[PDB]
């Protein structure tokens, strides 16, 4: 009835990856958390944004050590329901607000450098504080569709899920769809144009020399291209199996297969924590400057 | 006190090669861009020449390029400024002229009608 | 006892706190602009100093000239750190020398170091006339007129003799050659070209300013 | 005559200041170390207040 | 005859440096150096008062070193109240340079200045309530530089057109016009007996003036660089000065001669405020790096720095009790230090 699955590489790749990342992302974030602090104590509006994906992610790995458990137990949880519950929440959940936290970054950055000489009603830290808590509250209410439901599946093998059932339910394939979409390729779309606006302002600029723009596009291509490369092959498969769980729900084939290929991509998808903090505080020279003070 | 005490002066034909310094006493001569700056007979405070702290970036008008040498010795707190092929044009009272601060890159007030450390000038006529 | 008191300081303090915060909205909103070197530009854009407001593509500009003050800036200059630029009007038709130290004490200092400089080069008829006629004093006190040509980067817009074109370009690269020359991202010394009949320096100042808040805004946000 | 005018006017100043009575440099000092030492103790910058007067 | 005139200026200058040479029987180090030394003194930043949009050009304390006046250069005048940091005040100035501002000795009047040549007496107890001008003072040429009130309906202003004056507020006329000063006028200080003023110019040059006699009595040439900040010392018989040239001079005016030049090779920044401590122990000085740098005014060694600051610091002052240091600078922000 169900959809057999086994695989050593969900035994051996995500745990060691989260554990990668729990080691390093969690100073880089809090160094990424300071820095953003410091710079609302300037009036920076892009602090505010800063620190709610700072805060985010450090989440994410507060909560990455009973999933690193899960997926060693080869995919048993044993910690509880309702624990598992608060903990899936924010194992998930966690990467679509951080990427609305970089859309964020990136539309407030267009704003800025696209018209210097414009509105900035939208350009103040009660506005960012607005804004980052309707993102929030927004981003929790669109996810808390699976606190309603049950979790803890228990498979006829040797297999007690956390938030996922290999036969799956038509609920959580919507989901999955509505995450792939709206909470991948949206906010990436609109942080794409933004930078590619960025740029195109930059290269509109007279005071800025050859070599300034050259390093402001590879930041500009390294912050559009990474989340991507982190992420897309988790997304990918995900609507690939809720594509064909919809098109045939008794079929297992597809999720036999793809077992290693769905919880490598999981593992993947941790990175981004411990890229955004690197990437959008310690590449900055002023930045890494007030860190190191 | 501050005090720029010129010297040289004296008439002289068309390419003349007369030239005598300043006699700057009060400060330590090392970390001010001294220049110099002539008034012309009815005519205000123009510059001619300047040199930086220790020596290196002479820079000149027009007028007397390739004409005079500017010098600072350190040690002999005098703006040595030479003046070879001397011309009919200046004939002017030379003012040795310093920096306003110390440490500093920028002569704001050099030419100004009213100046502390100007110093009185020695009339070179020509 | 004290309760009244205590009440009574933090209304006040409430209502100064609401009034300052418009008042920044308001002083955000405006960019400052000091005028040095004129008459002209302070006409065509509508006691010690002269305010002038004028509005171009809805945004507030605040332009400044100094008119009662003596011939010493050292003192004073250092007040305008903060405005977006200093329009800096040189004559460039010996004057040219004294402009020329003007704009290098302006570029050297040490509280300007961080404060954009734009150049207008103000006559431009009389300078055709010089060149065209008279004694040719441009050589006379800048020997290096001579070897100096018409650059390529020039674009001869008024297609009049060669000779205005290249002294006017000398004396515009005369000017870069200090500009450049320790000079980083901190300002840029954008260079123009104007006279009596240009009917366009409001939109030259207000491009200039949107590049400078532009790199001040590539500083600020993380994005160089 | 007018810088001439102006000198007429600094040498009569240099006048008023050169009757002026001086005193020594040691007393002049010792005076100031005086009072330096006189009011020492109402000094919180010098000396610290204790917090509980200190309205800081 | 020119030159006979020049002759005759510079036979004076040696003789009253003859003088001055005569009277440096000992130096102040001789005197100074049994006594013990103050020690490191670390005062910590107690309140921080935010609110300004500009670099603070200017602060006063009142008598009751309670209220604080500060200007700064978005055009506004906010009177504080130290002890709970509140804004008692905001007053919004005609023109946004402010170089100078004043608290009245009894209140009920701030004073203000800049580059519009012209003080405005702002009356604080007025009938019926807010903040409205009493009188516009106008007659300099020059900036107004440092502006100080004698009492009210008496006012001392010091502008860069070489010239400091004397003015009566209600009649709107100076009384007394002080003029020998070759550079611009940039700070100025009063006596506590309120009988005479030191202004310290751009001629690297200070000057002891009289009030009602309106005669310079004394000048001091000791320094190498424009003056750019000075302060009677509590006594009343000394005063010090700072300049461009990053060295801190104490005058003595019954000597006319400098006393201590409080420098060192590292620092190269000028001096921009500079005020005596309640004791005049301790010469706190602000300098252009920023920092302020709190000086031993009796044993030229250096004994503290106020760091905290991340711009130029312009203002300093100690309150008449000698309870609290505010320091204004470039940051916007007046931060209190006792």
């Amino acid at each position: 009835e169900g959809c057999h699955v086994d695989s050593r590489v969900d035994h051996l790749f995500p745990p060691s990856l989260y554990i990668f990342v729990i080691g390093v992302g969690l100073p880089t974030n809090c160094l990424a958390l300071w820095a953003a602090y410091r710079q609302v104590q300037q009036r920076n509006e892009l602090g505010v944004y800063l620190m709610n994906l700072s805060i985010a992610d450090l989440l994410y790995i507060c909560t990455l050590p009973l999933w690193v458990d899960y997926f060693l137990h080869h995919d048993n949880w044993i910690h509880g329901p309702g624990s598992c519950k608060l903990f899936g929440f924010i194992f998930y959940t966690n990467i679509y607000i951080s990427i609305a936290f970089l859309c964020c970054i990136s539309v407030d950055r267009y704003l800025a450098v696209a018209h210097p000489l414009r509105f900035a009603r939208l350009r103040r830290v009660k506005t960012a504080v607005a804004v980052s808590s309707v993102v929030w509250a927004t981003e929790l209410g669109a996810n808390s569709a699976p606190l309603f439901h049950d979790e803890l599946f228990r498979d006829r093998y040797n297999h007690t899920f956390c938030f996922e059932k290999f036969p799956m339910e038509g609920w959580v394939a919507w989901m999955n769809l509505y995450r792939v979409f709206v909470g991948f390729l949206f906010p990436w779309a609109l942080m794409l144009l933004s930078y590619r606006g960025i740029l195109r302002a930059v290269r509109g600029s007279v005071s800025t020399e050859r070599q300034e723009k050259a390093k402001i596009k590879r930041l500009a291509l390294s912050l559009i291209a990474i989340v991507l490369v982190c992420f897309a092959p988790y997304h990918v498969l995900l609507l690939s199996r809720s594509a064909i769980y919809l098109g045939r729900p008794w079929d297992c084939g597809f999720e036999e297969r793809v077992f290693s290929a769905y919880h490598s991509s999981l593992a993947f998808t941790s990175l981004n924590c411990v890229a955004d903090p690197i990437l959008y505080c310690l590449v900055n020279e002023g930045a890494r400057s007030d860190v190191a003070k | 006190q501050v005090q720029l005490q010129e010297s040289g002066g004296g008439l002289v034909q068309p390419g003349g090669s007369l030239r005598l310094s300043c006699a700057a006493s009060g400060f330590t001569f090392s970390n001010y861009k001294m220049n110099w700056v002539r008034q012309a007979p009815g005519k205000g405070l123009e510059w001619v020449s300047d040199i930086s702290q220790s020596g290196a970036s002479i820079s000149y008008t027009g007028s007397v390029k390739g004409r005079f040498t500017i010098s600072r010795d350190n040690a002999k707190n005098t703006l040595y400024l030479q003046m070879n092929s001397l011309k009919p044009e200046d004939t002017a009272v030379y003012y040795c002229a310093r920096c306003p601060a110390p440490f500093t890159r920028d002569c704001f007030d050099v030419t100004s009608t009213t100046y502390a450390y100007r110093g009185q000038g020695t009339q070179v006529t020509v | 006892d004290q309760r009244n008191e205590e009440k009574a300081q933090r209304e006040a303090n409430k209502k100064i706190e609401k009034q300052l915060q418009k008042d920044k909205q308001v002083y955000r909103a405006t960019h400052r602009l000091l005028l040095l070197g004129k008459n002209t530009i302070v006409k065509q854009m509508r006691s010690g100093i002269f305010e002038t407001k004028f509005q171009v593509d809805k945004v507030n500009f605040h332009m400044f000239d100094v008119g009662a003050q003596r011939d010493e800036r050292r003192k004073w200059i250092q007040c305008f750190n903060d405005v977006t630029a200093i329009i800096f009007v040189v004559a460039s038709s010996n004057r040219l020398q004294a402009a020329l130290k003007l704009f290098d004490s302006i570029w050297n200092n040490k509280w300007l170091r961080d404060t954009s400089v734009i150049l207008f080069l103000n006559k431009q008829d009389l300078l055709a006339e010089k060149v065209l006629a008279g004694k040719s004093k441009i050589e006379d006190y800048f020997p290096e007129f001579a070897r100096y040509t018409t650059p390529e980067d020039a674009t001869p817009e008024p297609g009049e003799d060669p000779r205005v074109t290249r002294a006017k370009y000398f004396i515009r690269d005369e000017f870069l050659r200090i500009s450049t020359a320790s000079g980083d991202g901190r300002h840029y010394c954008y260079p123009h070209f104007t006279c009596a009949v240009d009917t366009e320096n409001i939109r030259r100042v207000f491009n200039d300013c949107r590049d400078i808040i532009q790199r001040m805004h590539l500083r600020q946000y993380e994005l160089l | 005559t007018a810088s001439i005018a102006q000198a007429r006017k600094l040498v009569e100043q240099l006048k008023m200041e050169a009757n002026i009575d001086r005193i020594k440099v040691s007393k002049a000092a010792a005076d100031l170390m005086a009072y330096c030492e006189a009011h020492a103790k109402e000094d919180p910058l010098l000396t610290p207040v204790p917090a509980s007067e200190n309205p800081f | 005859e020119l030159d006979q005139l020049r002759q005759e200026a510079e036979q004076l200058k040696n003789q009253i440096r003859d003088a001055r040479k005569a009277c440096a029987d000992a130096t102040l180090s001789q005197i100074t150096n049994n006594i013990d030394p103050v020690g490191r003194i670390q005062m910590r930043t107690r309140r921080t008062l935010r609110g300004h949009l500009a670099k603070i050009y200017a602060m006063h304390w009142g008598t009751d070193s309670r209220l604080l006046v500060s200007a700064s250069q978005d055009g506004k005048l906010i009177i504080w109240d130290s002890y709970t940091t509140n804004k008692v005040h905001a007053i919004p100035l005609r023109s946004s340079w402010v170089m100078t501002c004043a608290y009245a000795p009894s209140g009920n009047y701030v004073a203000c200045g800049g580059l519009d040549n012209i003080c405005s007496i702002y009356n604080l107890k007025t009938r019926e309530g807010n903040v409205r001008v009493s009188r516009e003072l106008a007659g300099h040429t020059g900036y107004l530089s440092c502006c100080r009130f004698l009492d009210d309906n008496q006012i001392v202003t010091s502008s860069g057109d070489t010239t400091c004056a004397l003015w009566d507020i209600e009649t709107g006329q100076q009384t007394t016009t002080f003029t020998g000063h070759t550079g611009d006028v940039m700070s100025l200080s009063l006596a506590p007996d309120t009988r005479l003023f030191v202004s310290g110019a751009c001629d690297a040059s200070a000057k002891l003036w009289d009030v009602r006699e309106g005669m310079c009595r004394q000048t001091f040439t000791g320094h190498e660089s424009d003056i750019n900040a000075i302060c009677f010392f509590p006594n009343g018989n000394a005063f010090a000065t700072g300049s461009d040239d990053a060295t801190c001079r104490l005058f003595d005016l019954r000597a006319d001669q400098e006393l201590m030049t409080y420098s060192h090779d590292n620092i190269i920044c000028g001096i921009t405020s500079v005020s005596f401590s309640k004791s005049g122990r301790l010469l706190l000085a602000g300098y252009d790096d920023f920092n302020c740098n709190v000086w031993d005014a009796l044993k030229a060694d250096r004994a503290g720095v106020l760091a905290g600051h991340d711009n130029r610091v312009s203002c300093l002052g100690v309150t008449d009790d000698g309870m609290a240091v505010a320091t204004g600078s470039w940051d916007s922000f007046l931060k209190i230090w006792n």
